[PDB]
């Protein structure tokens, strides 16, 4: 399935690339918050530039509270699985990691507030014409409280709670299509940093199985 | 495949029974389904029982606080006073209490020999949750009620019946009423025993001190008659003696249990309730 | 009727028959353990045990030879016998073989048994090993046996 | 002679699910204290047997190889030594067969 | 069959006619075609008979709805909870007006075999049969060969 | 003072509100990792909720076979009840009657068994009469009794009890395996334990010495039913592992002078270890000997 | 649930103590029954 | 050809009320067109009916039957399914709840016979269905005792009406 046929004049229209173009790594102890950084922004306002290019009436200032728009509507959707509507909020690459696990789960989503304004931490564009396509990646960096509570198939509470809010600090990137006289703006991907705190511990036990050796083998530490 | 429409729809409408028959539908109300006029549907209801409703006062004894409050908040979730509407509660009391007095009067007349406490226990079966919403479910008094909750609750089926007798008590006066309460609640009692309705224990106990307020030597318990003592299947008539004189009798498996039921027996006796005692008039009275 | 038919009927006659315990016999001496039908296994055991006896009789009796040559097929296998087998024997009165049974065979759910030669130079067998004597049901009778012993001394 | 009627399947069932017909349940299987594996109490291992029967046959391999040929059982007893150990006393004038491996711990050298 | 079918006991709606006479039937609903052929004695029983049979039963609503079918009903309810619908196809006027007065008349229980065609709460009046009903007591209650006074 | 039935709803009352409590201080659902250490499933870690989950929850994960066969567990080199919930992240053996060396086992069910003969004694006399439990003494298995020291009402000094009095003691032994009630444990500081056993003068001196052997204080406690007494170690998970159990004789201990006490012996097999009725009496007549503990 | 056997569980040591001792009680009880007449037998 | 077995693993129940009793998880596998008889096999699945997923396992394990080793390997298969997939915690804790044979699609060739005669010989195959719920198996019934008994026979004698009178 990797290829379609070969020698075909038709090709596969992608909407999306699969990763991000530069990483925005978030500087280390940015939570406790809550020269080079002219050389970042400049690269920023460069790539900016050829956001404006294609789309005129752009505004970075708008963006982040667009973004937040774009990312409450983009989760409520995991809610009632309205599918037809997340692809609109979010793109190909996004959409396995966000549904694919919840297949067979209820996700019972919410926003509480928004503890501090949304920032664009970095703005990057793709190298010109990959294939006649040109992206443009925003990253913005969120920091609000959601409440989470995820069902098993029979309705079991399998994680978090449905009414304890819990602080999130997470760096949404999102991405557009400029050359696509259609394209929008759609939550791209995650960045997790490795300095970020431990997920909230699970409610069943688990068990992680030895090697199962055959009979000449022996067990080795 | 055959030609035809006519054996192609007919079996549809079998795989739509078998479908409905797999799945029963979850029940909804009467006002929900099709062919339903509130207002013509209250006028009947009093033509049905041969009674001269106010109609006004009759709409309202349907009207119940959970709808009311609930009719509110469907209002206020939905960004809409004209809700002035009067709940059944005054009515339901006014019918509670004029329908626990006509029936103490009832059956004070009929079984003068009955203890206040029996007669309580009378009125409390009569009036309960069980008979009260087995009559007002056979008397369309369920379709009518206006309620938050559908099955009816119990309690507020029971709630709405009393409020119906307080509109007609309103609309006709105690006489006419109490003719309603004569014809669909006496006749409850239609086949019933005494201790079926009116549930006690140690009834020789209750015996003893019943034949003390009437200057009656104690009972004395005897054999009567005996089959299959020392079998399985043991029968034991014991009798009560008062003075050497047979009060009552009363069979059994044991003579424990045969003693115990010729106490209830002599008690059917002492207050009126024998099963040959005079049927319960109905006739129109003079 | 088979009272007291101390032979099993195997093979295609009597003849087939020893020639079938023979090569398993033979297999036996050369490996020192195989695995084979349970029964026959068993049949072919008595042979096995009784084998090692002619070979204390030592390689110059006649007899002793004549019964070797008949019964290993693989001539290689007479001088191990009189000069391995036996002396490993020499100060046994019998017992030369172990039989266990193993795992019903895969294709056609056989009974099966494994036999060796004890002493061999192997693998040792998984044997069954009894309870250890320090369990509680061999503790408490322990105690009984130590309480008798004392009470007979006195 | 030829059935003279059909069998209904109340009847098979009746035969079919009789209680001899069925399959017993057997209370004789115990875990193996070894390796953990099920066993039957009369019966040895799977298991285990499967570990000891894989090294025996290296071990006739080798045998094999020093003895290069048909006909060619040895006079003299035999010892198997693994890596790291040598021919002891008792060991003298025994062909050696060298296993390029270390001894199995439930393999006891004697 | 009266084996292959259910059945029950003679009885009544809420003891109806012993204080007094209840009409069971509570609702009628006809589904009759403007154009229809097969509900031309049906229209024509809602131009004349309808409105009369109305006048006499005001205890029942009768709700009349026009609308393209080609199988003219009629749906009865009743107190008891009981629905049954009766076709009313190329039936004539005559035919109608008999089939809808039945409906007026049944109580709505099941129309299934009736075990006794009688029933009854209080079936005794002087006591119930018992083995001991017309046997004679004996002095002192004595068995048959039995030893008084041992 | 309080009535039999009420000293008994006292003390639940008390081990459950500290049962309680202890389960409020752990936080929400911490995880711990459970390496196994035994010789089967070799390498198997097993991430647990601490304070909740239990040596048995673990044996629940590998197969049924475990929680069969599983008596008691070996926690870090420490002897652990199945029961009891794991508080750090450890390593954890499984230990059975049959091990090559099952000494600690045979402890366990050996306490077990003595806590057994406590509950009946002190609910088969009369209410008349006084029964004072005192303790269970800790006799090696091999002295082929278990025993449990009681002090009886002065009313009863010259009773022995008969041999159908030791049959009804059985009896009702075998009605408590029947039950198959789990052995549960808490450990509480002494101030707690000696709070539930005030009214009982053994029970608090036994309570004092044991804590004074441990730094921090703390005493075993354990339940079955409704019955609690304090231990001197780890028990078994169920009364239902008791297969063969008989109270084989009642001695008179001396001096008789101070205060009568009488030792209560009995003798039990498992159901992995069931002897044969031959075998089992034998060891049924050197159980009524007197054991003397050294 | 499953099945034993009297020397199911019983150690190497403990099997020959078991049979010596139940051999003995059954030798002893045999002998104890030679003398009928001494062990008041009833009327002849 | 119907596959309704594998659609029973994609129903999702709404969540649970605080108060409501938790939901036994049930899993349902199964194995198609296995070459053994439905016949043969049936007494297999017979046997594991009510059992644990370790008893089971065990008994098959040692079954001499070429069936045992399939349901065995199905059997393994749903176990580990319903850990992964199902949120089931402790792989032990559960039961067969039901354990069946089905037909399969068979293929019908040629058995040749003397004088020139043939039989139509069907090559068999089956499927196999097995549910797995959450939980200690449910415990056998207990045999209907004398006291049950009795009180039954009394209880007919008291429902004993007087027939075909008033
Ligand atoms: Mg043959
Ligand atoms: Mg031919
Ligand atoms: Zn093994």
């Amino acid at each position: 399935l990797v290829i379609p046929p070969e020698k075909s004049d038709r090709s596969i229209h992608l909407a999306c690339t699969a990763g991000i173009f530069d990483a925005y790594v978030p500087p280390e102890g940015d939570a406790r918050i809550s020269t080079e950084r002219m050389k970042k922004t400049m690269a920023s306002q460069v790539s900016i530039r050829r956001i404006k290019d294609y789309d005129a009436n752009f505004k970075i200032k708008d963006f982040p509270e667009k973004a937040k728009d774009i990312f409450i509507e983009a989760h409520l959707c995991l809610n009632n699985s309205d599918h037809d509507r997340l692809h609109t909020l979010v793109t190909e690459h996004c959409f396995p990691d966000m549904t694919w696990d919840i297949k067979y789960k209820t996700v019972r989503w919410s926003f509480v507030e928004s503890l501090e304004p949304s920032h664009v931490v970095q703005v990057r564009c793709s190298s010109m014409m990959n294939q006649g396509n040109v992206y443009g990646q925003i990253t913005v960096r969120m920091h609000t409280r959601q409440t989470l509570a995820i069902y098993d198939r029979f309705g079991r509470l399998m994680y978090g709670q449905e009414d304890v809010p819990k602080d999130v600090l997470e760096y949404v990137v999102f991405e557009k299509q400029l050359t696509n006289p259609y394209g929008s703006w759609r939550m791209h991907t995650k960045i997790v940093p490795p300095w970020a705190p431990p997920k909230q511990p699970i409610l069943k036990t688990v068990m992680i199985p030895g090697p199962q050796l055959k009979p000449e083998e022996e067990y080795e530490e | 495949v055959k030609k035809g429409f006519r054996a192609a729809f007919r079996f549809q409408k079998e795989l739509e029974r078998q479908r409905l028959l797999r799945c029963p539908p979850p029940p909804v109300r009467r006002s929900e389904k099709p062919n339903w006029d509130y207002h013509a549907e209250i006028q009947a209801f009093g033509h049905r029982l041969q009674e001269n409703f106010s109609l006004d006062l009759l709409k309202t004894a349907f009207v119940n606080s959970c709808y009311i409050k609930s009719e509110e908040a469907k209002r206020q979730q939905l960004g809409i006073v004209l809700l002035n509407l009067k709940s059944n509660q005054e009515l339901s009391e006014q019918g509670t209490s004029f329908s626990q007095t006509c029936l103490t009067q009832f059956l004070e007349d009929e079984y003068p020999d009955m203890p206040t406490e029996g007669i309580k226990n009378l009125v409390d079966f009569l009036t309960g949750e069980e008979v009260v919403c087995h009559v007002a479910r056979n008397l369309a008094v369920e379709q009518l009620t206006l309620s938050e909750e559908f099955p009816v609750p119990p309690a507020v089926l029971q709630q709405t019946f009393f409020a119906v007798i307080g509109a007609l008590l309103q609309s006709s006066g105690p006489e006419r009423t109490a003719l309603f309460i004569r014809d669909f609640l006496i006749t409850q009692m239609t086949g019933k025993e005494l201790f079926e309705m009116w549930k006690i224990i140690n009834p020789m106990g209750l015996l003893v001190e019943e034949l003390k307020k009437r200057n009656v030597s104690a009972p004395e318990s005897r054999l009567t008659r005996q089959s299959g003592g020392t079998t399985a299947l043991p029968l034991y008539f014991v009798g009560l003696y008062c003075d050497k004189k047979l009060i009552a009798e009363g069979p059994g498996e044991t003579v424990l249990v045969a003693e115990e039921e010729a106490a209830r027996v002599a008690l059917r006796k002492l207050y009126g309730f024998t099963e040959n005692r005079r049927p319960w008039n109905y006739s129109k009275p003079k | 009727i088979s009272h007291g038919r101390v032979f099993r009927r195997m093979g295609l006659g009597p003849e087939s028959r020893i020639h079938l315990l023979r090569n398993l016999l033979t297999g036996l001496v050369r490996h020192e353990r195989i695995e084979a039908p349970w029964a026959r296994v068993d049949e072919m055991r008595g042979y096995a045990e009784k084998l090692i006896d002619y070979g204390k009789l030592g390689d110059t009796n006649e007899r002793a030879m004549r019964m070797a040559d008949f019964w290993l097929t693989e001539k290689d296998l007479i001088p191990k016998l009189f000069q391995v087998l036996a002396p490993r024997y020499k100060d046994q009165t019998g017992g030369y073989t172990r039989m266990l049974q193993i795992p019903n065979r895969s294709l056609d759910r056989a009974k099966m048994a494994v036999i060796e030669y004890k002493g061999n130079c192997l693998p040792p067998l998984p044997l069954p090993r009894r309870d250890s004597h320090l369990t509680l049901l061999n503790q408490l009778l322990q105690g009984l046996r130590q309480d008798l012993r004392q009470s007979q001394e006195a | 002679a030829a059935p003279k009627n059909r069998r209904t399947i109340e009847v098979n069932r009746c035969r079919r699910r009789n209680p001899q017909k069925l399959i017993k349940v057997k209370n004789n299987i115990d875990v193996c204290p070894e390796c953990g594996h099920l066993k039957q109490k009369h019966v040895l291992c799977a298991y285990c047997y499967e570990k000891v029967c894989k090294e025996t046959a290296e071990i006739r391999r080798q045998i094999g190889k020093q003895e290069g040929g048909p006909f060619k059982a040895p006079t003299i007893e035999t010892v198997v030594l693994y890596t790291g150990e040598t021919p002891s006393e008792q060991d003298q004038g025994k062909r050696i067969i060298e296993r390029d491996r270390k001894r199995p711990s439930w393999f006891t050298q004697n | 069959t009266a084996r292959g079918t259910p059945s029950r006991f003679l009885a009544s709606v809420l003891h109806n006619g012993l204080g007094r006479y209840v009409q069971q039937l509570q609702r009628l609903s006809f589904s009759v075609s403007r154009d229809g052929a097969s509900s031309r004695g049906a229209r024509e029983f809602v131009e004349r008979e309808v409105i009369d049979f109305a006048r006499r039963n005001p205890g029942v609503v009768i709700y009349v709805n026009s609308r393209p079918c080609c199988v003219p009903r009629v749906v009865a309810e009743y107190l008891n909870g009981a629905v049954r619908e009766e076709s009313i196809h190329c039936k004539s006027v005559e035919e109608i007006s008999t089939l809808v007065q039945k409906l007026a008349d049944q109580s709505g229980l099941d129309v299934i075999r009736i075990r006794k065609p009688f029933h009854t709460d209080n079936p005794s009046i002087q006591g119930q049969w018992h083995p001991f009903t017309n046997k004679p007591t004996t002095f002192r209650g004595l068995r048959p060969r039995e030893v008084q006074d041992p | 003072q309080l009535s039999p039935t009420e000293l008994t709803e006292m003390r639940n009352d008390l081990f459950n509100k500290e049962k309680a409590r202890q389960l409020s201080l752990t936080p929400r659902t911490e995880k711990i990792e459970v390496k196994h250490v035994g010789k089967t499933d070799p390498g198997t870690v097993f991430v647990m909720n601490k304070n909740i989950s239990t040596p048995y929850s673990c044996a629940m994960h590998l197969s049924e076979w475990y929680c069969r066969k599983s008596i008691l567990a070996l926690v870090d080199g420490q002897p652990w009840d199945m029961y009891k919930p794991l508080t750090k992240s450890c390593e954890i053996k499984f230990l059975t009657f049959k091990d090559c060396d099952p000494g600690e086992v045979n402890k366990a069910y050996w306490r077990s068994c003595a806590m057994m003969m406590g509950c009946v004694i002190e609910r088969a006399f009369k209410d008349e009469y006084m029964v004072n439990l005192v303790r269970a003494p800790e006799v090696p298995v091999i002295s082929g009794a278990f025993c449990y020291d009681v002090v009886l009402d002065s009313k009863l000094d010259e009773w022995m009890p008969t041999k159908e009095n030791l049959r009804s003691f059985t009896k009702d032994a075998h009605a408590l395996i029947y039950k198959d009630l789990p052995f549960e444990t808490l450990e509480v500081e002494a101030k707690v334990a000696l709070e539930i056993f005030q009214h009982s003068k053994y029970k608090v001196d036994f309570i004092e010495e044991k804590a004074s052997q441990n730094p921090e204080r703390i005493v075993k406690l354990h339940r079955i039913g409704d019955f609690i007494d304090v231990s001197e170690g780890p028990l078994i998970p169920r009364t239902s592992i008791c297969f063969q159990y008989e109270v084989s004789a009642v001695h008179n201990l001396q001096p008789t002078q101070p205060s009568l006490i009488r030792r209560f012996q009995g003798v039990s097999l498992p159901v992995h270890l069931r002897a044969h009725f031959t075998i089992w009496d034998k060891l049924l007549e050197r159980s009524r000997k007197m054991v003397t503990e050294d | 649930k499953s099945g034993t056997w009297w020397d199911e569980h019983l150690s190497e040591e403990n099997v020959p103590f078991i049979k010596q001792l139940v051999s003995d009680e059954d030798k002893a009880q045999l002998a104890s029954k030679l003398c009928p007449l001494k062990d008041e037998p009833w009327p002849i | 050809i119907s596959r309704k077995w594998e659609k029973k693993n994609k129903i999702v129940y709404p969540p649970q009320l605080p108060g409501e009793p938790r939901r036994p998880a049930e899993i349902y596998h199964c194995r198609r067109q296995i070459k053994y008889s439905k016949d043969k096999m049936w007494y297999l699945a017979k046997l594991i009916r009510g059992m644990s997923i370790d008893q089971a396992l065990a008994q098959l394990e040692f079954n001499d039957k070429k069936g045992a080793k399939i349901i065995k390997e199905v059997l393994l298969e749903a176990q580990d399914m319903a850990v992964r997939d199902h949120n089931v915690e402790f792989r032990s804790n559960l039961y067969i709840a039901e354990s069946t044979s089905g037909r399969g699609q068979c293929l019908k060739r040629i058995r040749y016979h003397g004088r020139g005669r043939f039989g139509i010989m069907e090559k068999v195959y089956c499927h196999y269905f097995v549910k797995l719920v959450e939980g200690p198996p449910p415990p056998p019934e207990p045999p209907k005792t004398a006291v049950a008994h009795a009180k039954e026979y009394i209880q007919q004698l008291r429902s004993r009406t007087i027939v075909h009178t008033l």
